[PDB]
């Protein structure tokens, strides 16, 4: 029942989120890793200073502050008891962005299985933010934050809270939490795999252009022009360069981790993508299937139906730079 | 006031309007819940005249709520003189007193954009009377601003209250507690896949296939929006009125006319919707043009 | 006055300019969304004179929404008189009365940085009334602070409204989808590729290579700006206003002048824009300089 | 007044100063950004009399913004005379009228710590008006609290605006890129490795050996600060003021004098800059002493 | 200069720093006599025991620019512009230039210090004091009417270092203020001499310093969580023995449970054993 | 009164030792502990005269402000007047009698913002700074003729409750000036047992109930985070209904279980009805 060592997965999430030392931390499990960055990350932010958003405040005060709203005062007759309804912009840290972090820290502390040091340090920080109001977290809160007015650094740490919240399970106790066994599910791991690659390819392969391409069937049907019944087809990634175009279909499977029969059903999707795609330049068309393996990496090339197709693997668990080395080495072969 | 004038032009099925007419006589406190551009404001002006059976402005009143709207203007309150403060009968107080004169004739009060202001701040004490069961002079109460307990106000049974609420904003996910008890929510469909909306175009020199081709995509698109719940619920989906307007000249519908709407209205809206996946914008925008 | 007069100096293609009047004449309320420095403020005063057909200021009104405007400021509110308050008709209410003074001649209301203010708060009742269909006496509605005697405020047909929302500040973006249906949104591009921009430099003592080199680099940059959507979206892409001005004295455009621009204005923006690696900052700055 | 009077005590190069007045005469709006202790406040009072060429403070207005500052204070707002409220023309409004009286003479407004207060709310109407090409009556605009459309405010051409913002806090930064466009941003550096800084010390009986040891040290340290732009940008680096003042009595700057201040001021500052690293604090602190 | 438990060198630093720089921040844990130090010190700088010159306030999160400097606030008739204390105080000192007038701000960390000071955050620096540096105030009706700090004014800030708020860091204010740490001073003889001149046992005083130091050093062990700023102050011992009860082990036992025990909880939160351990360590 | 009070005398003796010196004090304990009734008897004890006039009581809430507490402007028939608050009036009453100890009771203090309410005076109530030396003119004191100083005689008691898990860490202001005291329910105390045996209660019935509640009091505080020691049930519910004229009995207790402990038991857990039912059933028999 093997899975990737937990530390390296964090690197994949980083590219997936589009943006540190993990050697120091001794906790193999993920939550020690993720909390340490969050616990440390807030400390990095606080050094520079946390975000302060001008929050308008309209209230009943004993004097003029900012702009008096004449209507609310006269209607409430606050003049008689020497009061006014006035609008002013107090500058606070109680915004949604900061509130999410603080409530998450409660979840992080409440987690049943966690390093002692991480739990202790977070509890300090939780106290260190007295003004902020705790909240009950939902994706709807994170949904509102798609504006991303905050810095690039904030958006990274916020994404971490999204992973924790959704991948938090109550455990033995009603109050406390228990972390999700994320590695076991392939589907999100696959969506991690696909998203990890797409943003990764933009970074390293500056030489080539990397875009996801939607595809349309060559078919015509008398019944419907819509062809809603037909399967929707959107590439995982397309990595187009002047010399050669290349489409990749990659998925995370448990069977392939075993070094026997081979699970390559995704290939069935791939061929039809090649067909429906027509290149104006007509330089060439190439395909690649890349999967994660644990032990070692194996590469083959094939010439199937007039298309040049590669099957390849990566030895995850080796080392992240050598893995980073291997991926760039891989594409150089096929991108030609 | 014939239904034929009322109901022929409409895109809505005759079933739902009848269902609406049922509950409205029954409960008299109704809310139309749908995205903007489906004729919520459009129907309600007609609906009032349906019930009365006549086109009468006096018996029908329309307002739109906003944050500045308050009890003191709505119901009763004090307005400054040059120095002094004079009490003034508000709309609903003045409006009901007309209804008190003629109990038989139906009276209609229409409140658009109700969610923007809290009902309690405006209505307040009168929410007790407003409910359908507790109406009539039996339940009379003296007002906050009544000079004496003798002066009393009761909501006459004849008045019906209509509320037009749009499910297009994130804040409205937490619907106000005041509304839910007292009003009956009804959902208005986008109403693309309807005969009359199509027939409206066909009378306006439209090809059926171009019309029929469009609806599947619109029906397809709104389905995609409703599938989401986190950012965009079912209530956010597109209404049918972008396409209605702009044909007053007689210019025939076509991709040329349609493309103007897509780029100038629907294209940036999708950027707001699909901020996270700009390519998703490209997916649909290219899909619609084709 | 005519289009030839306006489009003499404007860097925009005629294509949008006719599209603008097309949507306006049908819809009567539109918004131009683009990054700062693309002549949004610049076109707006010229546009007003086109539709009236004359260069008249009286029929036009220009304002800016500054996140502190209110319904009391726009429409109706209470102001102190010497000792006691009085009701003051707002500017828009003051404006509409002028527009209905003569329906024949069109009247324009211009709002800079409209996205800032909470439009639902300011307009209130008008948010429905502004739309083309629901105009005139038929849709007269009584205002909040109107006298108890029925006095109603209706948008004249001749009135046209224009909004000016920059695309930089993401937070200050229109999420009032109910309001976004009244308006039609017109994207404006930076204007680098256009010859009408290029001619403006070449007429002003410029080399075609230096001009053609400039547009090549900027267009590369805006693609890279357009590449991202996480932080820096398409809308953030750089405007042409920086290059437009400062040559009135007779200073010919050259790398010296361009170098002053890059170090002084753009180079701060870039480091503010990225704030992840200086290399990207060092890269693109040197690219423009080299 | 004359130019050389200012430059005698000024550590910044004239090259930057010449760049500054060139922009300011053109742009009329500028922002000076650097760490605290580099003479932003110092230069600004000097700079105004340079631009006017005559030492007239009446034509100079100097203010410090903060959270408790608004459009009502700055521009216009209603405030209590006593029993009766009145419209109080804010300070900037009054300043602009003064400059109108004498259009020839330049009038200067100095805003210290501008980045603190919400400029978006404060400037508002001004945010459009202030730009170099939009000044004058042609672009006159009525304000929020203006009695009618005719009452309008236009920035005079003679006015010059100065913006002063520290770079220490990323929290308080001018993220409004539209606001960024009006202002021309000129960075200011600590300028340790300058003659005029050294001449000031040698003039006050300082060792040239100690001076060369001093400037080299801080130059390396400040460069270390700029390196970790993710953590601490170049804007965070130490200014020259700590060493500047404190010798007024005539105390010679020996190594002991420097060792005293480092312990009292920079040492806790260093502790804050390196919360995680005690050795790095120990490294650089000990580096200075030997 | 007699009953002070802080080193004579440290106070000598301050007077030289204060007179020159005119602004300081005195930061330390509670129970180090920050209030008494400045009040003792303030009379030194004046040279006379004058309390009218000296005014003290204790800031708090709700404290505002309305309170400190200026503000519009109601009279019986209506609203008017009300000069806050500092405007009132600086005018009073401006009336008499020669003498040195002092302003003391306690619990300064609580308020958003930038917000409160506002205009004077620039003006307070020693060089920018005078009519040349005057500015019209925020609420000033007229541009010509301005406010400038006089040179005689000197400012003292008292800071609790045990409640860090990771909300706002200002390094510019740090330029205005010269930060001076204060240690509890258990080791100092003046603290010991006070008790030995109160009929304490010689060992009992010596025993206490060993006990406190072992605890205090542990607090400063983990600079990230806690620091020397967190460690315990001495002032709790000063109070309560002037009634006539000389020190005894029982009296020590009272204070540990009375005062320090919550502090331990505050400090060593969710670690009772460490509290029980360190508590019991002192009692033995 | 000591015999009437159910809490340990040592705590009673300890408190008088603290307050006399510290002059500011706050009691945090479970609801149903007689915290108000505790302080009043203690208030009468310290003065020694059983004087209610010296005693004044206030209950705080979130709206409570400086105008309510200290001073504010209230409308006249025409115009408005400065209107003295409670604490301003109360201390000036105490100012006349310096020898006489005067006490102030602030119930549910933690709800309101002390700073907003007290403001200026929040430092003046600190025992070190008392008397005319620390006099300050008030915000609304237009003239400098009169300044407000709390005289030494004043003692301030704050009644706080450990009932609510929603409550976060106490405000920093409070911790500084106040000594925090935990009050026991007092089931184990003999004075409470003599308060039932004086009512002809069975010793078995008396002793069993002490053990019964203690079994619960341990379990409610056994929870690490959500339910602490402060949560555990107090005795005040048991007092009311026995000396009115009706003797103790298990059926009398049986009603009390349903009345207060049963909903309270639901309130604390709010997760498991069986865990409530098990405990409620355990209590009854
Ligand atoms: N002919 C015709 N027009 C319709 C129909 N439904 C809506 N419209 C048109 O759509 C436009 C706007 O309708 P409206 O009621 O205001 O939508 P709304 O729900 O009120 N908008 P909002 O929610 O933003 O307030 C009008 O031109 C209206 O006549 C319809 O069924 N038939
Ligand atoms: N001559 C000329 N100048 C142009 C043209 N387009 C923009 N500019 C110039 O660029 C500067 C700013 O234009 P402006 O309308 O204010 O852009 P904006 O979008 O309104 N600014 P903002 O978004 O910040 O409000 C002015 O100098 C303007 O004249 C143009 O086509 N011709
Ligand atoms: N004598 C002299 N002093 C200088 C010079 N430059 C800066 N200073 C001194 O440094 C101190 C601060 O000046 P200031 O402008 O306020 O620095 P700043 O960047 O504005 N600081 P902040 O942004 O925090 O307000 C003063 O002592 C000032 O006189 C200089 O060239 N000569
Ligand atoms: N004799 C003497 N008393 C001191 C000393 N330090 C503090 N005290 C006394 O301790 C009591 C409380 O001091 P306080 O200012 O409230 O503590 P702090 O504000 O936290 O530093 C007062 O009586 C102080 O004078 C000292 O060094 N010597
Ligand atoms: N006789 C007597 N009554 C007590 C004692 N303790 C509490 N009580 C009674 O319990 C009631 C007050 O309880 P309390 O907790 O203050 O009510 P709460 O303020 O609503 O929480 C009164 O009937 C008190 O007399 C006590 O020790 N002796
Ligand atoms: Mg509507
Ligand atoms: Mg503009
Ligand atoms: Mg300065």
């Amino acid at each position: 029942q093997p899975v990737i060592p937990v530390r390296n997965i964090y690197y994949m999430l980083t590219y997936a989120w589009g943006y540190a030392n993990l050697e120091a931390i001794p906790g193999n499990n993920l939550l020690d890793i993720l909390g340490y960055v969050l616990n440390k990350g807030v400390l990095q932010l606080s050094r520079r200073g946390l975000e302060l958003d001008y929050n308008p405040n309209t209230e009943i005060i004993p004097g003029i502050k900012g702009r008096i709203e004449f209507a609310k005062t006269i209607r409430g007759f606050h003049l008689n008891h020497g009061k006014t309804v006035s609008t002013f912009d107090m500058l606070n840290e109680d915004t949604l962005a900061n509130r999410i972090i603080k409530s998450t820290l409660a979840i992080l502390i409440k987690h049943e299985k966690l390093n002692s040091t991480i739990r202790d340090e977070a509890r300090s920080l939780y106290r260190k933010l007295p003004g902020i109001s705790t909240l009950h977290l939902t994706p709807q809160h994170f949904s509102y934050l798609n504006g991303g007015k905050n810095t690039r650094y904030y958006k990274f740490v916020i994404s971490v809270c999204k992973f924790i919240v959704n991948n938090s399970i109550p455990g033995q106790n009603k109050g406390h939490y228990r972390f999700y066994d994320f590695e076991r599910n392939e589907k999100e791991m696959s969506l991690l795999y696909q998203k990890f690659l797409y943003e990764f390819c933009r970074r390293e392969l500056t030489s080539a252009n990397t875009t996801r391409s939607y595809l349309k069937w060559d078919a015509s049907s008398i019944s419907d022009q819509s062809l809603n019944l037909l399967p929707r087809m959107e590439t995982d990634i397309t990595i187009r360069s002047s010399e050669k175009i290349l489409i990749v279909d990659a998925k995370y499977y448990k069977s392939i981790f075993s070094r026997e029969k081979f699970h390559s059903q995704n290939l069935y999707q791939l061929m039809n993508y090649l067909w429906s795609l027509k290149p104006e330049n007509g330089e060439n068309i190439g395909g690649l299937l890349i999967y994660p393996h644990v032990d070692t990496a194996v590469k083959h090339r094939y010439k199937i139906n007039g298309f040049d197709i590669g099957l390849c693997t990566v030895n995850l668990g080796q080392e992240w730079p050598c893995i980073h080395q291997e991926l760039l080495d891989i594409f150089d072969e096929y991108l030609k | 006031y014939c239904l034929e004038d009322a109901l022929n032009d409409l895109f809505i099925p005759e079933t739902t309007i009848e269902t609406i007419l049922k509950r409205l006589t029954i409960k008299k406190n109704i809310i139309l819940q749908g995205p903007p551009g489906v004729g919520k404001t459009f129907v309600a002006r007609r609906l009032a005249y349906l019930l009365t059976g006549e086109k009468a402005p006096q018996r029908v009143n329309m307002v739109q709520f906003h944050q500045s709207y308050s009890y003191e203007d709505f119901i009763q309150g004090y307005r400054p003189n040059g120095v002094g403060f004079r009490r003034k009968d508000g709309i609903f107080y003045n409006f009901c007193q007309q209804a008190k004169e003629q109990p038989e004739k139906k009276y209609i009060f229409i409140i658009d954009e109700i969610n923007r202001a809290n009902l309690s701040k405006v209505f307040g004490e009168v929410m007790m009377l407003m409910e359908h069961d507790k109406r009539g002079e039996n339940w009379s109460v003296p007002l906050t601003y009544s000079e004496n307990d003798e002066e009393r106000f009761y909501v006459p049974e004849n008045v019906y209250i209509i509320g037009l609420m749009n499910t297009a904003d994130r804040s409205l996910a937490v619907v106000d507690y005041a509304l839910r008890r007292r009003f009956s929510f009804i959902d208005i469909e986008p109403g693309f896949d309807t005969p009359q909306f199509r027939n409206f175009l066909l009378n306006k020199k439209a090809e059926p296939s171009f019309v029929e081709s469009l609806c599947q995509k619109m029906n397809e698109l709104n389905q995609e929006i409703s599938k989401e719940a986190t950012i965009l619920g079912k209530g956010f989906r597109i209404g049918h009125s972008y396409f209605c307007c702009g044909l007053e000249d007689g210019t025939s519908p076509d991709t040329q006319w349609l493309n103007e709407i897509v780029m100038t209205d629907i294209a940036p809206l999708l950027e707001e919707y699909f901020f996270d996946d700009p390519y998703k914008q490209q997916k649909w925008t290219n899909k619609l043009l084709g």
